[PDB]
């Protein structure tokens, strides 16, 4: 899955 | 600004991305998908597996 962390 | 999920809230922690390219949400927090760890393989969100 495609995932991101909030900067 | 913008605001993503199925809450409606800015951005914030980890956040998963529905691999439906029409959908409408795009992105969802973790714990709004009941999600601790990132899942393997593709996802996509409630809204557009009950679609
Ligand atoms: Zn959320
Ligand atoms: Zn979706």
């Amino acid at each position: 899955a495609r995932t991101k962390q909030t900067a | 600004e913008p605001t993503y999920c199925l809450c409606h809230q800015v951005s914030y922690g980890e956040m998963i991305g529905c691999d439906n390219p029409d959908c409408p949400i795009e992105w969802f927090h973790f714990a709004c998908v009941d999600l601790t760890t990132k899942p393997k393989g593709k996802w996509f969100c409630p809204r557009c597996v009950q679609e």
